[PDB]
């Protein structure tokens, strides 16, 4: 993985983000409208149990109760969610409140989770976003297009704006995330070697990444009012709000609310006011960590007899774009036969990448053609060809460094090489010739340990 | 010199062999082989 394992999982990527935070931030995202995402998001039950004993206990608990409560058949489970307490950063170890280690939550956030489980109030009931009562009377298929085209001006960045002239900043954004590369002989920016696998799976859950990378900035941005907003097409549709939202905004709402549209996870009416609704991509990214859909007939079949893998043709206006994207095959003269005679192709995207996992998960996983309708393998004996053209660019290395030569003794050429590794400027060592390469970021600090010894 | 027949049709070489500019009619029909299956 190259920058992808944090957007499988959802509660992983949401621990790891808390814990580089401000302290005042997180003061404020201890909210009601965050009581139902820091659970649900979960899946063993161990760690999700012990969100209902910190509120009905009001004064902490020692930690013998808790290794008691494995009884004694269940504490191998217990060392599993020990690394999770700390990842959510809510629970908080006293010296002795009543025994020995006693463990208590923090009562700020205990206070709103009783608000969104049992206990109510009034403010809960007036802010907009995470509530909004307002109603759908709306085409709903109308609106089902523009959710599409917020996508595809993405993929028009990915190769190189083929006939999009927007002025959207997405080719910087996706930059950061190590999805995005800037051509060095041009200036339109390409695609990085984690980018091929986001135009497999089609996954809403890399949008929730998107959202959250203006707030790695952690300067004059907040979490609680991108958790309160996020919050409104996570309830899938019929979860508007009209014009309230209008009389209670700010400047930074404004530019959060931008940005979460050209997405695709809701739309805005025009002139960027009045009435806002929700997507329908929206729905999968509460449903499940994946999803798949939008065809009916799948008309596309691959072949598994000869080596060249002729892919599925004729399809849409999706699949068109996407194959030039990958290697760049080619076509002859019916309906677009695309990948005939790839053997030149494909190794000319693989010089700039170890695109390996890729093309063999849009060769076996494109539509689900093969494993439905035959039964053995998808791929025959192409399993060992595709790792051999990802051999070929390791045949050599552009790399710079400086030798050290001509010493005098074996056991002094011993003490050297440990100065190298401890620093972290050391690449390959001898104590055959005697050699070692320096990289020239740490050479000033090598040569003051050999003038020494 | 001397000999110029006749044949000589193929013509495909090269790593752009872009193999779409000469069609006339096959745009219009290729929205019906997708509706039909």
């Amino acid at each position: 993985s190259r920058g992808l394992n944090r957007v499988h999982l959802q509660c992983r990527n949401l621990q790891e983000f808390l814990g580089g935070l401000s302290p005042g931030v997180l003061d404020r995202l201890y909210g009601h409208p965050a009581t139902c995402l820091a659970v649900f998001r979960e899946l063993p039950s161990l760690a999700k149990n012990w969100v209902m004993r910190m509120l009905f206990l009001e004064q902490p608990l020692p930690q013998a109760a808790v290794a008691l409560w494995v009884k004694k058949e269940f504490s191998k489970a217990q060392e599993e969610s020990t690394g999770l307490l700390s990842g959510l950063r809510i629970w908080h170890t006293q010296l002795l409140p009543g025994g020995l280690q006693g463990l208590i939550l923090n009562p700020i956030f205990r206070q709103n989770l009783r608000i969104a489980l049992l206990g109510g109030g009034k403010a809960w009931s007036d802010d907009t976003s995470q509530l909004g009562p307002d109603k759908h009377a709306r085409d709903v298929p109308s609106l089902d297009k523009y959710a599409e085209e917020r996508w595809e001006v993405v993929l028009h960045f990915m190769v190189g704006s083929p006939s999009a002239a927007v002025s959207q900043d997405l080719a910087q954004l996706l930059s950061q995330a190590g999805l995005m590369k800037s051509t060095e002989p041009g200036e339109p920016p390409c695609i990085t070697s984690a980018g091929f696998q986001f135009l497999l799976l089609d996954t809403p859950a890399q949008l929730w990444y998107f959202m959250l990378q203006y707030l790695q900035t952690a300067q004059s941005r907040g979490m609680d009012l991108v958790e309160i907003l996020s919050f409104l097409f996570q309830l899938s549709f019929s979860t508007l709000g009209k014009d309230y939202s209008v009389e209670g905004m700010s400047d930074s709402l404004l530019n959060f609310l931008q940005h979460l549209r050209e997405f695709g996870l809701v739309f805005q009416r025009k002139r960027k006011s009045r009435r806002y609704y929700p997507t329908r991509l929206a729905i999968n990214l509460s449903s499940g960590v994946s999803g798949a859909g939008g065809t009916v007939h799948q008309p596309g079949f691959i072949v598994v007899e000869t080596n060249y893998r002729l892919y599925a043709y004729t399809e849409s206006e999706l699949q068109i774009a996407l194959i030039a994207l990958f290697s760049e095959m080619l076509y002859r003269f019916p309906n677009m036969v695309v990948a005939q005679v790839t053997r030149e192709s494909v190794q000319q995207a693989i010089a700039s990448g170890i695109t390996a996992q890729q093309i063999i998960h849009f060769l076996r996983t494109r539509a689900h053609p093969v494993m439905l309708k035959q039964t053995p393998v998808l791929p025959p004996t192409i399993t060992d060809q595709i790792r051999l053209w990802e051999l070929e660019r390791d045949r050599l290395r552009f790399t710079e460094g400086v030798l050290y030569n001509q010493f005098l003794s074996q056991v002094d050429f011993e003490l050297l090489l440990a100065h190298a590794r401890e620093l972290g400027v050391l690449v390959f060592e001898n104590s055959a010739k005697r050699l070692m390469v320096v990289t020239p970021a740490g050479h000033s600090d090598v040569k003051r340990f050999w003038k020494r010894q | 010199p001397g000999n110029d027949p006749q044949e000589a049709v193929p013509s495909a070489a090269g790593k752009q062999v872009d193999e779409s500019g000469t069609k006339v009619d096959e745009y219009g029909a290729k929205d019906y082989r997708l509706q039909m299956p």
